[PDB]
């Protein structure tokens, strides 16, 4: 099924041509534009007062990363290395060697912000929900080097955006 | 990013050379070195106007090779967001055209609306654009509770927002004389120049992928595509505007009868196991482990299957090597076919109106340059 | 929406249309930002019998 | 004493032109679902000053190909002639009560083409010269409509003395008698105003021109009343009328797409001009036909 | 909503108001109440010159009447 | 907060005069928001950190920092790994 | 005082340089959506004194948005040279600031800073509209942290 658009067959009667002639002579479609715009003017705007108020987001929002930790403070990361095995931009580099207490956990977790895509494949790839996409986005920096994250930066953001992330992952694990 | 270099026989133009390539990222070249899942956001970055529709093409393409069909529920969500992209694209298409002409207000009413569906993308996937939602096997996550009602409220009010877009452009004699009798393309030239989508629809040719070969679940939905008479940039403008009105009903039909069921195919070899299932089932861990290292192995073969993206006939031609990685995926795009006829398209017209021809062509430098 | 009746009647004349019926800025009619937890349905092949991969 | 008035005719306008930029953005704000500048002072009141204060602090990047002589002279006249425009305006009692103020008004409006032509020619850039070539052709094209329209309406006033305009209207706004010419003039002043480093001065000039041309229409058609014992009443009425017309300049500047070049001349020569000729013919026969020819003195 | 344009236009309104205001009053100040007698033709000019010469203070705007003749 | 104002301006913040040893005045940005309140202010949860606070743990930061970019307390990238190889240390024997 | 007068003048000179600076684009890729999707009514930037305008001779800051290919590299450099002083560039998007997705491909320079002296980096793929609005806010605050006339007087 389909419908036409352009075809109109404007009737050539005396009354109809009067409206067309009037429209051309005394502009009416243009004044319609003025009426529509003026009606727009007398309407409260949609602008948001940043930073005093910022637009809505979702519990699934993908932003600056953070390496989370268990209830007692243990690193959730175990260097299973799944995250960079699926990182589409290869922004994740991981190395692991022995830890003092017999463990051999990770040492290096550098997600290059200037390489990362924020697709969120890493947090889905993680089997222990170690790396997550945090809610924060206001981390603009004036040095390219700052966005190059390291293990300590990731862990600090995990301790900074902790309560918010914990609530989000508690409000979203049923969907996932 | 457009390097239009072109000749001025006075003020009259005889040949326009669109030196495309200014944004050329060898997307298919990088796709050769990533698995199917990793290559998915590349398509998401192809048409950064109607992004989720590009996921649609890549998904069914990999579904076709895998001989796996999406679950019925996931089929209906995809068309819901597929038409939202249609709403996304035509809103950008009409206004940027109007922005090129000199119309400013239509640009900002419609781009005020664009936030609402971008906000919907946030609730469903987690990003404003580049959702990475539609994947082989259906969709990643399920719809958040209450989202269906929210899009219903937006849709129930959106037909009102179209009227002003029509009221001050369709009737405006200024918009007419700046958009009619330009970019006129005869039917056979449109078809044989490789044009796709609206150029076919605008020029009077009765053809649409969504109806002639209804993919996904477009079978159940019913609507009417707006083929016009002349096919100039004005006629395509009505086709664009009417498509948003058409997309509104398509949104309605899927909305009121969304089927119940799973969001991903019950095939752990192709769909990642659920997080709750991941931490209890030994197979779930194994399947999830290898799926995020190498991914599903796609049987050999090759398909081109295309969808009716709002840009036009958008298809991907991937060849499988029999492993968990693609061999080569030619990024067929409506824009490249769209722009291929630009030499004729700007023929017989001057600069100030062939810029209107650029607007109606819906050219975006992520489908062509990749 | 806030706006007294004189504003509403003024724009309803300039537009010629009822803008009050459907406005372009969302109000409390939207779903609550916090929502009840979901219980998404089980897999269509979740049966533990007659569900071998060979079929 | 006279020097005070000349400054008193220039300084408040320059402040008004400065605050026109804030008006231009913000009246288009809520007419765009926008708010307009509100962070720079209360309701953006400091935005007029801020933009007029940061532009001068920027270095005047002039290309070497550009001749410094013309590149400076052309902007200079673009304001100076646009500043004497305000002078013969019949604001209660005009500054210079020229017996031929209408010619003085229109003739100086004919020299605003030189600012664009030279500043475009001196730039020595392919984009620049065609833009200057386009602008000069358009403005001189609408010049003939500008003068013919004036001749028609002014015929019922009595003489080119701008001071006589208030007496002519008095009881009835002259838009009532020449409304077919009124919209003819309003489109014409839009086209001439080019409105559908050493730059803040140019923008101020092209914005002072918007206010005056709107004021010229206000004194022409949208008349008022003048009590000799209380000229302030005429002041408030006059500024309010020209303010509304300036608002309309902003109203339509955010309500229409642009005009293609061919239609830009098609509208004038093949539609506006022949209709203007007939209306001028109507407006000369009618005073004779009705014995209502106004007195020259 | 829109009532915030009024602070934007009010400054221009007052700014546009001063020129007509300033011309209205200093003419009264310079010409002592009466407006500066407009001379659009020769008659009004030589009317003014006769007034200036008859004033004695060499000022047209000073007017002398029936008290000036005895 | 508010219910009258349309979605996107119903809740909002006026910032403090001084926070974290940094003056908060004529200049202010969005990073001042503590992580617990980042949810409610962004309409990711109807209920705010009042009523029911979030959970309490030892390792959560005692106070939320601001954006430390362009300041002496910036972030610096560095290698967290250890030097793989070590040179052959030459004995300092008297000689020969 | 001698330092006080140069202090007041310095503030006045740069108080509105952070409020009247007007952004400039090149709009390469999907970051060109948020480029002007912020000019949309929701996250209004015209209120912040900034307003998008190409006019390469008459703009303050350019928000480099999109993937920087080698083929365009001359075009950006000639634009930045034609850019008047003071001038700042903002790298919006992972691709612009550091290559992002295509960092390993042959036809994109790895980051814009390899081509232009790059000011505040706003991350995102794409940066959600307010993230650059936050980034633009940081740029204006950086403008306050300037001692232009103070340094000149010290010399
Ligand atoms: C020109 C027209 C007359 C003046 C403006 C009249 C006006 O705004 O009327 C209110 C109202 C404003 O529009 P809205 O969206 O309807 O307002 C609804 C809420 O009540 C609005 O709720 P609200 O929360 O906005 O109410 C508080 C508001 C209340 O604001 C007012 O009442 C406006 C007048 C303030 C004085 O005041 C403020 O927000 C404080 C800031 C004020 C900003 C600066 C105002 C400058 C006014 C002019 C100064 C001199 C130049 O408009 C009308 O009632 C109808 C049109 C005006 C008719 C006037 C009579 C003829
Ligand atoms: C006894 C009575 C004697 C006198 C009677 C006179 C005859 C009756 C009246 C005749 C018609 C009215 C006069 C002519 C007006 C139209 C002229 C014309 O060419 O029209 C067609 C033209 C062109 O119409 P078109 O594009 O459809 O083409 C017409 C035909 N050709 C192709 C030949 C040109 O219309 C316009 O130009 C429209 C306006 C374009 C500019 C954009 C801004 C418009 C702003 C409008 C709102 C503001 C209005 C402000 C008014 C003043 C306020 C102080
Ligand atoms: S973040 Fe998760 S997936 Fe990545 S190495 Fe650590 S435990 Fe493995
Ligand atoms: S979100 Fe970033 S780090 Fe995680 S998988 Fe995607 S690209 Fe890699
Ligand atoms: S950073 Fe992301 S959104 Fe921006 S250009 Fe690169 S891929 Fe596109």
């Amino acid at each position: 099924t389909y419908k036409f658009v352009n075809m109109r067959e404007p009737s050539m009667d005396m009354k109809s041509v009067t409206d067309r002639a009037a429209q051309t002579l005394l502009w009416t479609e243009l004044v319609r534009g003025l009426g529509m715009t003026l009606s727009y003017l007398f309407r409260e705007p949609a602008t948001i007062n940043y930073p005093f108020e910022k637009g809505p987001l979702s519990p699934r929002f993908r932003g600056e990363h953070a390496l989370r930790r268990y209830p007692s403070g243990e690193e959730r990361c175990i260097a299973c290395k799944l995250c960079e095995a699926v990182c589409p931009a290869q922004a994740i580099t991981i190395e692991a060697e022995p830890r003092a207490d017999g463990s051999r956990r990770t040492t290096r977790y550098d997600i290059d912000m200037t390489k990362c895509i924020y697709c969120g494949f890493c947090q889905e790839a993680c089997p222990v929900d170690a790396i997550v996409e945090g809610p924060n986005f206001e981390f603009s920096t004036e040095t390219h080097e700052e966005l190059l994250y390291n293990k300590e930066k990731l862990l600090n953001n995990g301790d900074k955006w902790e309560a918010e992330i914990a609530a989000n992952i508690q409000a979203d694990y049923l969907y996932r | 990013v457009l390097r239009l270099v072109m000749e001025l026989s006075g003020e009259m133009v005889r040949k326009c050379d669109p030196h495309i390539g200014l944004l050329h990222r060898g997307t298919e070249k990088l796709i050769e070195y990533k698995t199917y899942l990793q290559a998915l956001p590349y398509f998401d970055r192809l048409d950064y106007v109607s992004m989720m529709c590009n996921e649609q093409a890549y998904s069914l393409a990999v579904e076709k090779l895998l001989n796996i069909q999406p679950p019925p529920r996931a089929q209906w969500i995809r068309v819901l967001f597929g038409e939202i992209t249609r709403l996304l694209n035509h809103i950008m298409a009409v206004t940027t055209h109007a922005l090129d002409i000199g119309a400013m207000t239509p640009f900002f009413w419609m781009f005020e609306e664009r936030e609402k569906m971008f906000e919907f993308y946030e609730r469903v996937s987690g990003a404003r654009m580049h959702a990475a939602y539609i994947r082989p096997g259906g969709v990643h996550q399920d719809l958040p509770l209450g989202l269906l009602d929210d899009i219903y409220e937006f849709s129930k009010n959106f037909s009102f927002r179209i009227d002003e877009l029509e009221e001050m452009l369709t009737n405006n004699r200024i918009w007419r004389n700046r958009t009619v009798d330009i970019g006129v393309v005869t039917a056979e030239d449109a078809l044989n120049y490789g044009f796709s989508g609206v150029m076919l629809r605008g020029s009077g040719i009765q053809w649409d992928l969504r109806k002639t070969q209804p993919y996904d679940v477009y079978d159940q939905v019913e609507f009417d595509v707006p083929i016009g008479s002349r096919g100039d940039c004005y006629d395509r403008y009505l086709c664009r505007v009417e498509e948003m009105r058409q997309s509104l009903r398509i949104i309605s039909q899927c909305l009121n009868k969304m089927p119940p069921g799973e969001i991903k195919v019950d095939d752990a070899k192709v769909s990642p196991p659920k997080r709750a299932e991941m931490k209890t089932s030994m197979e779930s861990l194994i399947h999830h482990f290898k799926l995020y290292t190498e991914g599903y192995q796609v049987p050999p073969g090759a398909t081109y299957t295309a969808i009716e993206a709002p840009k036009g006939e958008f298809g991907v031609y991937l060849v499988s090597d029999g492993s968990s990685r693609p061999y080569r995926c030619k990024i067929k795009a409506p824009g490249f076919a769209h722009l291929a006829g630009l030499d004729k398209m700007s023929k017989g017209h001057m600069l100030a109106d062939v810029v209107a021809i650029i607007g109606t062509q819906d050219i975006v430098f992520g489908e062509v340059d990749r | 929406a806030s706006a007294t009746r004189v504003i509403q009647l003024l724009r309803n004349w300039a537009s010629g249309r009822d803008l009050q019926a459907k406005l372009q800025l969302r109000y409390q009619e939207i779903s609550k930002r916090t929502q009840p937890p979901p219980k998404l349905p089980v897999g269509p092949s979740h049966k533990l019998s007659n569900n071998y991969y060979c079929t | 004493m006279f020097m005070i008035n000349i400054l008193s005719l220039i300084i408040p306008i320059l402040l008004a032109v400065a605050f026109l930029t804030l008006v231009e953005r913000k009246v288009l704000g809520y007419m765009q679902l926008r708010k307009g500048p509100n962070v720079v002072g209360p309701y953006g009141l400091l935005q007029p000053i801020a933009d007029a204060l940061k532009l001068v602090t920027k270095e005047p990047l002039r290309p070497g190909t550009s001749s410094i002589s013309m590149f400076i002279i052309a902007p200079i006249l673009g304001l100076s002639l646009a500043l004497t425009m305000w002078v013969p305006l019949p604001m209660p009692y005009p500054l210079i009560n020229m017996n031929l103020g209408v010619l003085f008004m229109l003739a100086m409006s004919s020299l605003a083409v030189y600012s664009i032509l030279w500043s475009g020619w001196a730039s020595n850039s392919k984009y620049a010269l065609i833009g200057a070539l386009r602008a000069v052709a358009q403005t001189i094209s609408y010049e003939v409509t500008l003068a013919i329209i004036l001749l028609s309406v002014l015929l019922m006033n009595g003489s080119y003395t701008l001071s006589t305009l208030i007496t002519t209207q008095e009881h009835i706004w002259m838009i009532f008698t020449s409304w077919p010419l009124a919209m003819m003039w309003f489109i014409s002043t839009l086209a001439e105003t080019n409105r559908a480093g050493p730059f803040a001065m140019f923008f101020m000039a092209e914005y002072a021109n918007i206010i005056m041309m709107n004021a010229f229409t206000a004194i022409l058609f949208l008349g008022a009343s003048h009590d000799p014992h209380t000229p302030e009443l005429y002041t408030i009425n006059f500024v309010l009328k020209t303010l509304a017309l300036t608002i309309t300049f902003l109203w339509i500047r955010a309500s229409y797409p642009r005009f293609r070049y061919d239609q830009l001349m098609h509208l004038l020569w093949k539609s506006f001009l022949p209709l203007t000729l007939a209306l001028c013919m109507w407006h000369i026969s009618l005073p004779i036909m009705t014995a209502s020819i106004p007195p020259q003195s | 909503m829109w009532f915030e344009i009024l602070p934007g236009i009010a400054v221009m309104a007052a700014c546009l108001f001063i020129p007509g205001m300033a011309t209205a009053h200093i003419h009264k100040f310079t010409n002592g109440g009466k407006e500066k007698r407009v001379a659009h033709f020769s008659y009004q000019w030589n009317l003014m010159e006769r007034d200036r010469c008859i004033s004695g203070v060499n000022r047209y705007h000073v007017t002398k009447g029936l008290e000036n003749i005895d | 907060e508010d219910n009258k104002q349309f979605f996107g301006r119903h809740r909002w913040v006026i910032y403090t005069t001084e926070m974290n040893g940094r003056d908060t005045f004529w200049d202010v940005d969005g990073s001042m928001v503590p992580p617990e309140w980042h949810r409610w202010l962004h309409c990711m949860t109807d209920d705010p950190p009042t009523t029911k606070p979030p959970t309490a743990r030892k390792y959560i930061w005692t106070n939320h920092k601001f954006n430390v970019s362009g300041t002496p307390q910036q972030y610096v990238p560095y290698s967290t790994t250890r030097k793989k190889i070590q040179e052959w240390v030459p004995p300092s024997t008297p000689y020969k | 005082r001698g330092e006080y007068v140069v202090a007041k003048l310095d503030d006045l000179v740069n108080w509105a340089r952070r409020s009247s600076l007007w952004p400039m684009t090149f709009g390469l890729a999907c970051c060109a959506v948020e480029m002007m999707h912020m000019a949309a009514p929701r996250y209004d930037m015209d209120r912040f004194g900034v307003v998008f305008r190409a006019s390469p001779r008459q703009s303050d800051v350019m928000i480099v948005a999109g993937t920087l290919t080698n083929k365009m590299a001359p075009a950006l450099r000639k634009v930045y040279d034609q850019m008047p002083e003071p001038r700042y560039v903002v790298s919006m998007g992972s691709c612009a600031n550091g290559g992002g997705y295509y960092h390993y491909s042959y036809s994109v320079v790895r980051g814009c800073d390899r081509i232009v002296p790059v000011d505040i980096y706003v991350p995102g793929c794409p940066p959600t509209a307010e993230a650059l609005l936050y980034g633009i806010l940081q740029l204006q605050r950086k403008i306050k942290r300037e001692k232009r006339l103070r340094i000149w007087y010290r010399r």
